[PDB]
């Protein structure tokens, strides 16, 4: 989130992207995003993503299995603060993903492909714990060094 | 003139700045802040990062900065009520003066106290290296609390 | 990278404290780390963190439901991929703050006191998403650097 | 010279320290405690009377000390570490300054940072009057929390 | 009193919170004050006291235990003579406190935090004996004439 | 109390005095004057007062009832808080009168003799309540002042 340089552009167009995927404003604070988090994030929102394209049907449940999500979505129902967080790393790292590569389809494939770094696992594999997510923005950051590797 | 930094370290890289960003600058250069008195420095550490003086951590020295009055100053221009409150204004100004490289300090208004002056360090500029720097150790008759 | 901000004798402070919370070796890669905490954590772990007054039972139960530890520990299970990230997000604060601060009992105090930044929250109660406790890192290292105005 | 002082009052009168001690005087005399720089006078109030910045009282005015370089400056005698500690004798070394009269300024060292020197002032004293003073107000751009 | 807190200000302003606290008229002579409080207070002023927040449930007990106070009432009875003072104690610490500090709010956090000066006890648990109540007067009165060191 | 005149014999004076009547060091803090009090005094203190001719027997009285003190004395029990705090009132006013006037005796007789401007009670009987301390403790400085009634 702060971790963020790229001759200062490169945080707005994250920042942007980020507005455009969990309608985050770009001149929210810090504290605003974490309490967007946990206030719960609109159950709806995740099926929305996949119509855009934007989320597998795997990816999706690894944040909320399906069932738990249409009762959320018929008893209108927030998601909760762990689902809401899981969201909200998936978008994170595809709006980074996003500004560093300058394109969706071109980001997404990064992220879905096996990586010999993570000996075989994929880039959203490693979004499961605060460590592998470190690992995948670090590999972002020095291609943004190199201008899009 | 004389300068006074607080923080962990004993030198004027300042490369924490790669990473982390502060009130005048966005993350990505390499940046020191540093007040005109050892108490300006302590009080915006003790305030913005609110640390209790009971814990105040082992690890911070007081650096003594010394510099030639002859050191190029960058200026800002007159700022506006409200400032303060407007990160947009206070990052780009430091991040334009850190960019530019004009001037190796920028003097910079306290948001805490009137009549306060703070300054921004570029390690990157030149006459970095005119700078002499000694530890000024804290002492059972000279510290927090 | 936190290494590199944190230098050689900093990092290796921060890694040593770790190394005592979560038995992580020292020289373990990040991506050994990554490993370990999919591998999951024992919940006998979390038990005796809370013996020793690393954790309070409140920090506890935001790791993981008491109820949900209990049944862990009887039928000999290990902790889930997201309950032991959430315990590596506190220990992992926990080795930072007291490499910065240099003290165990400065640090804890400090993790452990509202924060006008997050609205009243303590640092240890932004450890609920990943993006909070990207909050505390970043505040630790700003003391590091002395970046307070 | 340039001095700072922080408290309920726009005067350099002190009429409080005839009721009320502190580190370097006994009850019983005028007196004024001042720094040199505007953190220095608020980094002595907040820690050693242990006053959160949501608590800083409304009360409070930062007073602006101008001065003459050729004021008359007392001096203290050499202080054996330790004397942080030691009430009984930075009070009896004050009392004497304060009661002799023989210098409007008395220059102590700080005991919360290093290289940090404060002043006490006797109203008493005939250089007393040629002080000029101004409250330089706390705004939105200059307050503590 | 009223000569190192100044007049104008001050003394007014510790007299008419007083006056609000203990009805206290704010000409009234020391003596007379001392008169008021041999008197015996109203038992009514302390449940009105803690309605208005200015003491605790557990500071009123202090004072005087409920199943006495709440006998106090029923049969119309003044409060003791001890009762009365350590009921002056509170108000009249307070309303210094209110003078110095300009707002009740910050007054009462203020002597609601404990104090290294007091070894870890606040100001408010110094008044259980008077010479520890006059330690919270010079505390007071150092924070309006500025002696801080 | 710190404001008597000629740092040499007045403060130090009251402090000697009240090293005498109590056991409380004259370079003690006034903080560890209020542990002390609240520690409790030992009851065989307020006998040996009387003996001495410190206090009248109705002086004594006032601080505690003599059935309770003999109670405190046979089950070896320190004073209470309350009590230690009256103990402490009488010796801090004795000591300060004693100072002030020079001798033992015509401090002893100035405290039992009645005022005018107490309506006919002894300084001693305006001990009870906080302001009446502080107008017996005024009393005497102005005494002391303009020096000599």
């Amino acid at each position: 989130m702060l971790a963020e340089v790229l001759r200062d552009n490169g945080y707005h167009e994250y920042r942007a992207r980020l507005q455009a995927l969990l309608d985050i404003p770009e001149l929210a604070s810090d504290f605003e995003i974490h309490t967007r988090i946990t206030d719960g994030f609109a159950a709806t929102w995740l099926v929305k993503l996949t119509e855009r394209g934007v989320l597998t049907p795997v990816e999706r449940d690894q944040i909320i299995p399906l069932r738990t999500l249409k009762s959320r979505i018929e008893r209108d129902q927030p998601l909760t603060v762990d689902e809401s967080d899981r969201l909200f790393r998936s978008a994170h790292i595809t709006a980074m993903a996003e500004a560093v590569f300058g394109e969706a389809g071109k980001a997404k494939r990064w992220l879905s492909k096996p990586k010999e770094r993570f000996s075989g696992l994929t880039p959203m594999q490693m979004l499961t714990t605060q460590q592998g997510t470190t690992q995948v923005e670090e590999m972002l950051l020095q291609i943004a060094e190199g201008y899009g590797l | 003139m004389i300068l006074w930094r607080i923080s962990a370290y004993a030198d004027l890289s300042g490369t924490g700045g790669l990473r982390v960003s502060g009130a005048w600058h966005q993350a990505g250069r390499p940046v020191v802040y540093a007040a005109t008195s050892p108490p300006g420095a302590m009080l915006e550490v003790l305030v913005h990062l609110e640390i209790d003086p009971e814990d105040f951590p082992t690890t911070m020295r007081l650096l003594r900065i010394e510099l030639p009055d002859t050191v190029s100053q960058a200026q800002l221009p007159a700022l506006q009520p409200g400032w303060s409150a407007q990160p947009e204004l206070t990052r780009t100004l430091g991040n334009r003066f850190l960019d530019d490289c004009s001037a190796l300090l920028l003097p910079v208004p306290s948001a805490i106290m009137p009549s306060t002056t703070n300054y921004l360090f570029n390690p990157r500029h030149p006459q970095a290296q005119s700078a002499k720097i000694q530890v000024e150790d804290f002492t059972p008759d000279s510290r927090l609390f």
